[PDB]
RNA sequence: UGGGAGAGGGUGGUGGAAUUCCCGGAGUAGCGGUGAAAUGCGCAGAUACCGGGAGGAACGCCGAUGGCGAAGGCAGCCACCUGGUCCACCCGUGACGCUGAGGCGCGAAAGCGUGGGGAGCAAACCGGAUUAGAUACCCGGGUAGUCCACGCCCUAAACGAUGCGCGCUAGGUCUCUGGGUCUCCUGGGGGCCGAAGCUAACGCGUUAAGCGCGCCGCCUGGGGAGUACGGCCGCAAGGC
């Protein structure tokens, strides 16, 4: 169930694009691995870099409660 | 940068001076100027009342300008940075476009040209005066009054500064040079930027000569003195201190507060001194 | 009284300690591996958590308390069984997070953690 | 000259006048440093993944600009000088990476 | 950084002839700017050694071409020289 | 000329989590710690919980068998300044090359000097345990230091225990990053298994420890000893 999959074409460089980004993050709100991803290595290094920037923006979390 | 010398006498050897750089004229201004008169430590009684002072150089003092709400928009330039035997900072010439001119302490950073000035609309950039509520939380900070309107009282030595630290209504939180968290009354001028000439703590005078020259006349030691003279006088040969290290007057010199308890402005006093 | 509040579960390796608050977060009573009588490594036990658990759950009620909400920070033996203990108690648990305190590369830890 | 994305958050409890007042701040800031605005977007009001200077929102600016390299971090420094700016995040303007 | 016009500009000027791009006096010129830029550089930023390397390197490759240029033809060796005023 | 990737370096800013401390609230009989304990902390209100504040240091996930650098080494994010490097075009120069005694520069940590800073950690030190003993291991404390600037020190299992450059000698497979026409092909890195060959063996094998050429460094039984003496360097420690 690859997250890239589930999304047609976006910008792995927009760090506003809260909704497409909130994907890439795990209920805890951390950064997903590759193998939930789907990306290759070069695109989750853009998307890691611009998720952070989301954060610091305050668009992203930094991490998030667990629920149960 | 202090200036260091070769060892061609002994004192020399250790002796550095300021280098002077920030120092763009070395004469003052006439009008600003008037005698210091000497009191070598005696006080109107003609009592010493401060030991070993005198002696020193001559000096003219030179009007500092610690109130700048005086002139509130009156922007001013900076003319010059002068030399002032009177304290440690450096200070500097404000050519008003008033025409008015006037001495401030010379800010860390101060540029000859560069303009300043004061009031609550000031820009928040080195050499400009403003109360303390309308400078922002964490900006270091320096010649701060301690009461409105009362002049300038804190933070005037050459390095030293203070940092707005937060708000509390009427009042805002400063960090003294000291390390003390204070409040101080809003409407406190105070002066962005740190006191410059911040080198000055690295001076070695070198030799006793330079002492002198301050007016700073040799300390004797109670030990060296004589029972009449001092608790540590007398003893046969040299002796320790035999009982708790105290003053010529009696009173302990290690430990011992020495500050008023039911004062006043201890409620305005949030932490004591760091160290 | 208040009907409603929290439940905080700290548990640790050597110990679990549960403390019911109110719904801003102010204690109305707490228990530990202490309280119900344990010293020792025996305080870190599942069991100690169990009746540590309880025994907060028991006063809290005795407040009125009905629902919590259970907050469980700590990677201790007793965690589990204090989180079955609340369940068991009689309390409606509206709810279970974890808020487990973890650095984001913080402050050098003592030398038995590396 | 090159072209940065000034990502400005202001105070969300202002008025309508203080928030244009400090929108006024700003672009006269952005004149000053030289900097020569292209496009411009103003999103506002967003509900924040964190509180910032503990408030759940934060009120969004945002303009792709054109400017001296040298003056960026000045300008940035000058935008951040005002309390009611409680973010200021200046980008290098980059082509898109798509992914699909 | 070092714009391409500037680039285009010196390259121009000490080009042999009208196409001329590679020749010594146009590698050396070319070296010649970017060492002055970057001594520029490490007299702010003192501290960064790793660039100073890169600086070694250039002034190397510039010594070497122009031993070469000095070997083949002193006369435009001492005018490209003087051109940059470099020898010291 | 046109592009690419990157924790390469320097400078200025700036974000969040966590630790500690301080303030306010709420609450009570323990908390902490270990193999088990005790020292310690706690009714002078600790621990656990909530809100506020201060401050220093390090950057979770991404993160990898990954990337970059000559080496040391480099990891939140932004900007500026700046080095190396790869590719495609095959446009210019015309052997301009390789190595390199001396020299010069860089050089982890610890250490030193002057000044700042000091949350956490922690030599020395103090105490509790353990033990026959325990100047240790474990536990509770704790100062330098760890951090910043500038100046020194110049060492190391500074390792791939493998000098640099070039040419030549099966392939299979994973991977990073370019260019194709995108099946796959071709460059440059990073691994693994292996042709021939090498090797005392272990192993190495187009990232050679194979086959060759060039230049440099180095070894010549163990201890004595990286010691002594001399010299040079260093504030010292001590280095060569
Ligand atoms: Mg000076
Ligand atoms: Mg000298
Ligand atoms: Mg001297
Ligand atoms: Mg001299
Ligand atoms: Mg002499
Ligand atoms: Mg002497
Ligand atoms: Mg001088
Ligand atoms: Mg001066
Ligand atoms: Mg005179
Ligand atoms: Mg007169
Ligand atoms: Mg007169
Ligand atoms: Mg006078
Ligand atoms: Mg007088
Ligand atoms: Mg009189
Ligand atoms: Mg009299
Ligand atoms: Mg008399
Ligand atoms: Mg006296
Ligand atoms: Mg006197
Ligand atoms: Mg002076
Ligand atoms: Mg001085
Ligand atoms: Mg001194
Ligand atoms: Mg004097
Ligand atoms: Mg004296
Ligand atoms: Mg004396
Ligand atoms: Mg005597
Ligand atoms: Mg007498
Ligand atoms: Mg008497
Ligand atoms: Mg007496
Ligand atoms: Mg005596
Ligand atoms: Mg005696
Ligand atoms: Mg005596
Ligand atoms: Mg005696
Ligand atoms: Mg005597
Ligand atoms: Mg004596
Ligand atoms: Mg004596
Ligand atoms: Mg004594
Ligand atoms: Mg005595
Ligand atoms: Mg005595
Ligand atoms: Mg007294
Ligand atoms: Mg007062
Ligand atoms: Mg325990
Ligand atoms: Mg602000
Ligand atoms: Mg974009
Ligand atoms: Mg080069
Ligand atoms: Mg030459
Ligand atoms: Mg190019
Ligand atoms: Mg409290
Ligand atoms: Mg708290
Ligand atoms: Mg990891
Ligand atoms: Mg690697
Ligand atoms: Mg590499
Ligand atoms: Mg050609
Ligand atoms: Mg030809
Ligand atoms: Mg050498
Ligand atoms: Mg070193
Ligand atoms: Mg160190
Ligand atoms: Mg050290
Ligand atoms: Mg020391
Ligand atoms: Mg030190
Ligand atoms: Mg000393
Ligand atoms: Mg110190
Ligand atoms: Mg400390
Ligand atoms: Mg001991
Ligand atoms: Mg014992
Ligand atoms: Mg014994
Ligand atoms: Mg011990
Ligand atoms: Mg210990
Ligand atoms: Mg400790
Ligand atoms: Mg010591
Ligand atoms: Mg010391
Ligand atoms: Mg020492
Ligand atoms: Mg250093
Ligand atoms: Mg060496
Ligand atoms: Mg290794
Ligand atoms: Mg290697
Ligand atoms: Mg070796
Ligand atoms: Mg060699
Ligand atoms: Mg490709
Ligand atoms: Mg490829
Ligand atoms: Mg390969
Ligand atoms: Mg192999
Ligand atoms: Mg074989
Ligand atoms: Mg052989
Ligand atoms: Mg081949
Ligand atoms: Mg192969
Ligand atoms: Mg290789
Ligand atoms: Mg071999
Ligand atoms: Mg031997
Ligand atoms: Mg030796
Ligand atoms: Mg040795
Ligand atoms: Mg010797
Ligand atoms: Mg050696």
């Amino acid at each position: 169930a690859k997250v890239k999959a589930t999304l047609g074409e976006f910008d792995l460089r927009d760090y506003r694009n809260v909704e497409v980004l909130k994907r890439f993050l795990s209920e805890t709100g951390k950064i997903l691995p590759r193998r939930r991803t789907g990306l290759s290595a070069k695109e989750q290094r853009i998307l890691a870099k611009t998720i952070k920037r989301a954060r610091i923006l305050g668009l992203l979390p930094f991490t998030e409660k667990l629920v149960r | 940068a202090v200036k260091k010398f070769k060892p061609y006498t002994p004192s020399r050897r250790f002796m550095t001076v300021a280098d002077f750089s920030e120092i763009t004229k070395t004469e003052p201004e006439k009008s600003l100027v008037k005698p210091l008169k000497k009191t070598g430590g005696r006080n109107n009684q003609g009592r010493i009342t401060v030991r070993f002072r005198g002696g020193g150089h001559k000096r003219l003092y030179r009007i500092i300008d610690f109130k700048r709400w005086d002139k509130v928009g009156i922007p001013a330039k900076v003319a010059a940075i002068e030399y002032d035997p009177n304290r440690s900072a450096r200070i500097a010439l404000l050519h008003y476009v008033d025409g008015e001119k006037r001495y401030i302490i010379a800010p860390d950073g101060l540029q000859v040209g560069q303009q300043v000035v004061a009031g609550p609309d000031a820009p928040i950039q080195v050499g400009n005066a403003l109360p303390l509520r309308f400078i922002p939380v964490g900006t270091v900070v320096h010649a701060v009054e301690l009461e409105p309107k009362k002049g300038a009282k804190l933070a005037r030595a050459a390095g030293t500064s203070a940092q707005i630290q937060g708000r509390e209504g009427d009042y805002v939180i400063l960090r003294l040079p000291s390390g003390e968290l204070r409040k101080v009354h809003g409407e406190c001028y105070a002066t962005v930027g740190a006191v410059g000439n911040a080198d000055h703590k690295n001076i070695v005078l070198g030799k006793a000569g330079r002492s002198r020259w301050l007016g700073r006349r040799p300390h004797v030691r109670g030990a060296a003195m004589n029972p009449v003279d001092h608790p540590h006088g007398g003893g046969e040969g040299r002796a320790p201190r035999g009982r708790p290290p105290a003053s010529p007057w009696g009173w302990q010199t290690k430990g011992l507060k020495t500050r008023k308890r039911r004062k006043p402005s201890s409620r305005f006093i949030i932490a004591r001194r760091k160290k | 009284q208040v009907a409603s509040g929290r439940a905080y579960i700290h548990a640790s390796y050597n110990n679990t300690i549960v403390t019911i608050t109110d719904p801003d977060g102010n204690p109305i009573t707490w228990s530990s591996g202490g309280v119900i009588g344990y010293k020792g490594s025996r305080k870190g036990t599942p069991y100690a958590a169990q009746l540590a658990a309880l025994d907060a759950a028991k006063k809290a009620m005795a407040y009125g308390m009905q629902s919590v909400d259970v907050i469980v920070r700590g990677t201790g033996a007793g965690r589990e069984q204090a989180i079955r203990a609340l369940q068991a108690s009689g309390l409606q648990v509206k709810s279970i997070v974890d808020d487990t305190p973890v650095p984001h590369n913080g402050c050098r830890p003592k030398k038995k953690f590396r | 000259m090159r072209r940065y994305e000034v990502n400005i958050v202001l105070n969300p409890n202002l008025d309508q006048s203080q928030l244009a007042l400090e929108k006024e701040i700003i672009q006269r800031a952005l004149e000053n440093y030289g900097a020569r605005v292209e496009k411009v977007e103003e999103l506002g009001l967003r509900r924040l993944a964190y509180p910032i200077a503990k408030d759940p929102q934060g009120y969004f600016l945002w303009y792709q600009v054109e400017m001296p390299e040298d003056r960026v971090n000045d300008l940035a420094r000058e935008l951040r000088i005002r309390d009611n700016v409680r973010r200021v995040m200046v980008v290098k303007s980059q082509e898109p990476f798509l992914a699909n | 950084p070092i714009t391409k016009e500037e680039k285009q500009k010196v390259i121009q000027e000490f080009a042999r002839f009208p196409g001329d791009t590679g020749s010594t006096e146009v590698q050396v010129a070319l070296l010649t700017l970017r060492i002055n830029r970057l001594s520029e550089h490490l007299k702010v930023h003192k501290k960064d050694h790793h660039s100073h390397r890169g600086l070694l390197m250039m002034v190397g490759q510039r010594r070497r071409l122009l031993r070469y240029l000095q070997r083949e033809d002193p006369e435009r060796y001492r005018a490209l020289i003087e051109k940059l005023g470099i020898r010291g």
